[PDB]
């Protein structure tokens, strides 16, 4: 009912090539852009390579926020809300700077009885919502390639 | 502007 | 410096909990880089001042933050505690975080207090009366760009006095490798070695060393993607001090226990796209169809004691985890599919204004871990169990609206559910209307039994919030919040919030009533009220702002930005 399969990359062929960079290269939101981008067919390339041309996708400020969004009759805490923020930016070379963000919402609730076990479940979502941050941004990259052609 | 056609779209209904 | 060290401006406030407190802060500027504040803060109903020490320093292991208080005697603590030799009340904090030479992560994490009621007793700055313990984490770690080994040690100090054994990792060892084009596969290998105690003396302690390698093969197209992944898993546990709980329950738990256990994995996504001229020019829908097999075999889990795993909530994200359970002490056997799909709209910049998502699991075969004490609302084993949706939509630049819904057969009702509609012009003109639902059934299976048994806990979630932040004059900032709750039809959170700023300073007066605790000796909930007063010296810094998200997050119920 007019729906076709996707004819065209997730990634912008202009960006088949491009550079990864930031000042946690061994971070997890690092690993995980990078196993994004890998997995849709990026070639990524150090920046100190000699290749002009090539646009740079450089990772910023992330913040991961733990609070409460409900509570019990006794005003303890019932579940708990983790907001995760990811801000980059993308340098085409000659045209311009284009600054992209993420944000992931996850939620679970508490139990003191089984304290550590939740802190490994809280591990555990924060290991998804760097994931789940990542796609996110690579889903923005068509825009900045529309927005590049619109200037 | 009709958004409700998210769910529910068929290029022949529109012509 | 003796320049730029000295004494701040003192702030007040009148609490139900300690009548009229008085604070004397003294900033003092030790180094560039190192800097440290004294503050008496005088309570009236206690009739003692505590001293607060806090220290900022930046280093190059990272930066932290240091936290001491100290009461040296308690009036209202000596009352109701008459059998205690001391008062004394102290808090003890400390929060580092850094990277060193891109491969070194230094994490801590520590808050210790003296007595479980600290919170409920004394302003919420690095804690609040909402948490149940405070948390005590060190970690140490190496990660380069294919291995990282991370040392850390885990402690929990529980409040409430039910049941206060908490486990601990003393400590927990953890590393990865990982490669990537060992032919066309991937491979990486999880290894753990861990060690519980127990704060009492008659638990059972244990040593868990956990391998995991797993190999995938991913296959990518324009319109689709296919991978598959085989892991394994093999656990030992050396179990002891055992006579206790061997002795008053009928399973016994085994000194020697090893856990070899296979995982298969297919998951495949599909992209379809088709032209939405309707609604705007230019404007595209994609359907993102998701499907997933995991098949786990079944190991009978019952001679081990389960440390640290916890039931883990499904939202759409979690339709498709292949755990159950967090931790390692409970693998659930899985023969599952899992079926998903995800419409997104974008614009002629192709931009995302809506995205909406549904999902289900189906059981071929019923999920056992060899115990199972989680109680159901019926017998349902096999079937489409599990569904969540989510749904996302920008309105417009300033609207947006969020849900997300979670449904149980076996709870015959929607286990949880969650919706928010925020209108935000910018950070000082917003509203912000909110939903959480949590069922009583939800309740009763996920949480221990006195959960179900006791007023304050059987009822489930039922929470309605509101938040509202208006600017006036360019010189004023009316911030507003009010949470209710339907199923008790009582306030839960009220906040009330006015900052006059100039350009020389800023007064901030703040009103909050909060739920503070419960009072079992006629079965009610106990609240508590705050007005404060504080003044602040502009033009010495950058910030020019008119307060309004530094008031949004100071109740227990912080304001977060949704679009
Ligand atoms: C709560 C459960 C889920 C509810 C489901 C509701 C689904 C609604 C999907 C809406 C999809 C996007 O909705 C779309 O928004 C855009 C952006 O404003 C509107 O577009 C409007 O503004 C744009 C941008 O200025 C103009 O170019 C356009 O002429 C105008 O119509 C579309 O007319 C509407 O179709
Ligand atoms: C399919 C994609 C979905 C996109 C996201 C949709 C988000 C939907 C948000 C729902 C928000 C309202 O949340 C809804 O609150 C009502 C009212 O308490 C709960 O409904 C409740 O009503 C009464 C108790 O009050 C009971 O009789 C009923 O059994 C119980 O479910 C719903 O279970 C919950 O879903
Ligand atoms: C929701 C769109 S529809 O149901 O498929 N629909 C078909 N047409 S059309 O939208 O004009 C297709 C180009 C006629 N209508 S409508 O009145 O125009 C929907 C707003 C129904
Ligand atoms: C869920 C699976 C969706 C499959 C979409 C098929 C698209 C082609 C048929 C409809 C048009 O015509």
């Amino acid at each position: 009912c007019g729906w076709h399969l996707r004819d065209t990359t997730q990634v912008p062929s202009t960006m088949k090539v491009m550079i990864l960079d930031s000042g946690d290269p061994n971070g997890p939101l690092s690993r995980a852009v990078r196993n994004q981008l890998r997995l849709n067919g990026v070639e990524l390339l150090d920046k100190e390579t000699t290749r002009k041309d090539v646009p740079s996708l450089r990772l910023g400020k992330v913040s991961i926020a733990k609070d409460t969004a409900s509570v019990f009759r006794n005003g303890q805490t019932a579940e708990y809300q983790m907001i995760m923020t990811v801000n980059a930016t993308v340098l085409i070379p000659g045209r311009d700077i284009y600054p992209i963000s993420a944000k992931v919402f996850r939620s679970f609730f508490d139990n003191p009885q089984m304290a550590l076990a939740k802190d490994n479940e809280q591990d555990m979502i924060v290991k998804e919502m760097y994931d789940r941050a990542a796609e996110q941004l690579i889903r923005k990259l068509p825009s900045i390639r529309a927005a590049d052609i619109r200037s | 502007a009709c958004e409700w056609c998210i769910f529910w779209y068929d290029p022949k209904l529109c012509a | 410096d003796k320049r730029r060290s000295g004494f701040l401006i003192p702030n007040a406030k009148y609490t139900t909990t300690n009548y009229f407190e008085f604070y004397l802060p003294y900033y003092w500027n030790i180094a560039p880089n190192m800097d440290a504040t004294i503050t008496p803060h005088y309570m009236h109903r206690r009739g003692n001042i505590m001293w607060e020490n806090e220290f900022r320093y930046l280093s190059q292991a990272g930066a932290g933050l240091m936290e001491l208080d100290y009461l040296p005697s308690d009036k209202v603590y000596e009352d109701e505690h008459p059998n205690d030799d001391s008062s004394r009340r102290w808090l003890f904090y400390w929060n580092h975080s850094g990277v060193m030479d891109q491969v070194w992560r230094f994490n801590v994490d520590y808050t210790k207090v003296s007595d479980p009621s600290y919170f409920n007793d004394f302003d919420n700055k690095y804690g609040s009366s909402t948490d149940g313990y405070a948390t005590q984490k060190f970690s140490v770690g190496y990660a380069v760009q294919n291995f990282n080994a991370t040392v850390s040690t885990k402690q929990f100090q529980v409040f409430s006095e039910q049941n206060t054994s908490s486990y601990s990792a003393e400590p927990q060892l953890d590393v990865n490798y990982y490669q990537n084009d060992v032919g066309p596969f991937d491979t990486r290998i999880y290894g753990q070695a861990v060690h519980f105690v127990n704060t009492r003396d008659d638990m059972p302690e244990a040593t868990r060393v956990h391998l995991e390698p797993t190999i995938n093969l991913p296959l990518s197209n324009n319109w689709g993607s296919i991978n598959t992944e085989a892991k394994f898993l093999a656990t030992h546990y050396q179990q002891t001090n055992l006579d206790w709980y061997n002795s008053r329950n009928t399973t016994k738990l085994d000194e020697s226990v090893n856990r070899v256990m296979p995982q298969f994995k297919v998951d495949g996504k599909m992209v379809f796209e088709r032209d939405m001229e309707m609604l705007a020019p230019g404007y595209t829908q994609t359907l993102e169809p998701r499907a997933q097999y995991l098949y786990v075999p079944y190991r009978d889990q019952s001679d081990i004691y389960n440390y640290d795993s916890s039931l883990l909530q499904s939202d759409y994200s979690g339709l498709f985890r292949d755990r159950t359970y967090g931790g390692l002490d409970r693998i659930a056997s899985a023969n599952q599919v899992t079926t998903g799909v995800t419409s997104r709209i974008y614009d002629d910049a192709a931009v995302e204004r809506f995205n909406i998502s549904v999902g289900q699991i189906y059981y071929f075969t019923e999920s056992r871990t060899g115990d199972d004490n989680i109680t159901w609302e019926n017998d349902d084993k096999t079937g489409s169990l599990v569904w969540a949706g989510d749904t996302y939509w920008r309105i417009s630049e300033r609207w947006g609206l969020r849900g997300g819904i979670q449904y149980d057969t076996r709870l015959d009702n929607v286990a949880t559910s969650n919706s928010s509609i925020e209108y935000r012009r910018d950070e000082d003109r917003l509203v912000q209307l909110n939903y959480h639902y949590a069922s009583p059934e939800y309740i009763q299976a996920t949480l221990p039994k006195y959960y179900s048994t006791a007023e304050q806990y059987k009822n489930g979630i039922s929470q309605v919030g509101a938040v509202a932040s208006r600017p006036i004059a360019d010189r004023w900032s009316i911030v507003g919040a009010y949470y209710y709750d339907t199923n008790a039809n009582k306030q839960a959170d009220s906040m009330l919030g006015v900052q006059y700023s100039s350009c020389c300073y800023a007064i901030r007066v703040g009103y909050e009533r909060k739920l503070n605790g419960w009072d079992n000796d006629k079965q009610h909930a106990v609240y508590d009220n705050a007005i404060g007063f504080n003044i602040e010296l502009r033009g010495l810094s950058s910030n020019y702002g008119l307060g309004t998200q530094e008031m949004l997050r100071s109740n227990i119920l912080p304001y977060q930005n949704t679009l």
